[PDB]
């Protein structure tokens, strides 16, 4: 459908041009967001304990399947961690916990808390120094260096949780922005109007801007979590998404090859040799593998799979797959208009 | 719009699908040769969804498929639950070059269980058929693997079209019988 093609053009266009305006407005988003309200607490946490119980209803049906279980079994333990997280944002709305700074001292956003505690719990806070503790039990531990430093301990993981709860809660309101896109998607795509049908798309572009945002939200997570590492440009560890080309698994190493990095496990290397390329083992080298046609081709074809686990952060990538789009579709475009006239 | 000159195209039923299975197996060339005839060698990763819109003719009705391509990596998959929802039919595909795909079959089943609804339709696609000096899943093992879970089982190629217009004929007609 060549009017399908010249529409691309401008559909492209819209697309990237989405796209980048989100990716801009991602620092802004981090200070400038509307906190989740307690209804839509609520929702989440209604579809979560939904999620959780079909899970626990396939592991039943699955019983004695100790790999699709153990499977089911993470599944569920992620869905059980979202659940406790939404659960303190829970209790903070209904004042069974409250925000805290770092010296203990209460803040009404979510966004300037430190920590979230209990009735029970006080933090205290010396010259940069930060406990969090049982109320009322400071000479239990004051003299007690081990004690203190179970105190210190303490707060730090507090403090981590928080934070994880923070973009937590802002892939949520995303997340629920984006699903009330979907609906309208649905009834545009029920028009028979092209024009309809067309407005869908340019809303899927707006909605999958959103997900850029959630994308660089849960690179941020992975980092938190330490799963995961941010580099830069140079393959050089970075603590900040801001300074950050590349972010990878921790088991992983950014491997250079002919001037660009593929993500592979440290265990692992890649051997050039005429022209072939084959992803294997440290311990393995041409000499181990030549023996074997085996050996080599699924080396390669695993090398060749690479290229569908980019490491580049979200930014970089969205950078890279505009150029390749263009690219491709003015080369379309390009021979349609010319190769008929020779 | 609709005029008594040009009026906009009616149909009997519509139908979302849903196109799932391990990155690089060829769920957007599928998705892409099916819906506008296109394809290329060229690797672009997805940021996010995809749908496209095709409309074709079975047993004497016009059928209105709605065809959404699922996410790859994780950071961009937060929500992939949500597209389940209104899902008529899945179509698992894997990649006859590559005995990982298919051993992850049981992981995209495991998926469908868990966000479909209980009628959902299913079929298994094993893409790439056209590289025949490099497969190694072999069809009997798959077709027995299909025929396990009362599914049918298409070999395919996105780069030659092989069996890419029976794939959704196919899925078409299975949802077509329980309307
Ligand atoms: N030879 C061959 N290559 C294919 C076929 N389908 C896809 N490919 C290639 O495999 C790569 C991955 O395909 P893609 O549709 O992006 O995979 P996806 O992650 O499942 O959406 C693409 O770059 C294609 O060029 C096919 O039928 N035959």
């Amino acid at each position: 459908k060549l009017d399908k093609l010249e529409r691309q053009g401008k559909d492209l266009e819209d697309k990237y041009k989405t796209y980048e305006e989100n990716l801009e407005g991602f620092e802004k988003l981090l200070t400038d967001s509307e906190e989740l309200s307690l209804s839509e607490i609520n929702e989440k946490m209604k579809a979560f304990s939904k999620d959780s119980e079909k899970l626990t209803q396939l592991m039943e049906k699955h019983k004695g399947d100790e790999k699709t279980v153990q499977s089911l079994q993470r599944e569920h333990h992620d869905i059980k961690a979202k659940l406790a997280n939404l659960q303190v944002l829970h209790d903070a709305h209904t004042g069974k916990k409250s925000y805290v700074n770092e010296k203990g001292n209460p803040v009404s956003s979510l966004k300037d808390a430190h920590l979230a505690i209990n009735k029970d719990q006080e933090v205290v806070e010396h010259k940069g120094q930060f406990y969090l503790l049982q109320k009322g039990q400071w000479d239990a531990i004051k003299n007690d260096p081990a004690a203190l430093e179970k105190a210190q301990k303490d707060y730090s993981q507090s403090k981590h949780d928080l934070a994880t709860i923070k973009m937590e809660a802002l892939i949520h309101k995303l997340s629920l922005e984006m699903e009330k896109q979907l609906e309208t998607i649905n009834d545009l795509i029920m028009s028979t109007d092209p024009k309809e049908n067309e407005e869908a798309t340019k809303l899927l572009h707006k909605h999958n801007g959103l997900n850029l945002k959630l994308a660089n939200l849960q690179d941020m997570l992975a980092v938190h979590r330490k799963e995961k590492s941010f580099f830069n440009e140079k393959g050089e560890k970075v603590t900040s998404l801001n300074d950050a080309h590349y972010v990878i698994g921790k088991d992983q190493q950014l491997f250079n090859l002919g001037g660009k990095f593929y993500p592979i496990h440290k265990e692992q290397k890649i051997l050039e040799k005429d022209g072939k390329f084959y992803l294997l083992k440290q311990g393995e080298d041409w000499e181990s593998i030549k023996d074997s046609p085996e050996k080599q081709k699924k080396a390669e074809h695993d090398f060749h799979k690479l290229q569908y686990e980019t490491p580049m952060t979200v930014k970089k990538l969205v950078h890279h797959n505009k150029g390749l789009e263009t690219t491709i579709h003015k080369e379309r475009i390009e021979e349609l208009e010319h190769h008929h006239h020779h | 719009l609709g005029s008594m000159s040009s009026m906009n195209p009616e149909y009997d039923y519509l139908f979302k699908l849903l196109l799932i299975g391990d990155s690089g197996v060829g769920k957007n060339c599928l998705l892409l040769r099916f819906a506008d005839d296109t394809y290329t060698e060229s690797y672009i990763s997805t940021i996010g969804v995809d749908f496209k819109i095709r409309t074709i003719e079975l047993d004497g009705k016009t059928i209105k498929l709605q065809i959404w391509d699922t996410a790859g990596q994780e950071r961009f998959r937060t929500i992939t639950s949500s597209y389940y929802r209104g899902a008529h039919g899945i179509i698992v595909v894997y990649d006859v070059t590559d005995q990982e795909s298919f051993n992850n079959v049981k992981q995209w089943l495991q998926e469908i269980d868990r966000y479909a609804s209980e009628n959902v339709n299913k079929l298994l696609v094993g893409n790439k058929c056209d590289l025949t000096t490099k497969k190694v899943v072999d069809y009997t093992t798959a077709k027995e693997f299909a025929d396990s879970l009362g599914i049918p089982f298409l070999e395919t190629s996105a780069k030659n079209a092989t069996n890419v217009e029976q794939s959704f004929m196919t899925m078409a007609a299975e949802i077509k019988k329980r309307m």
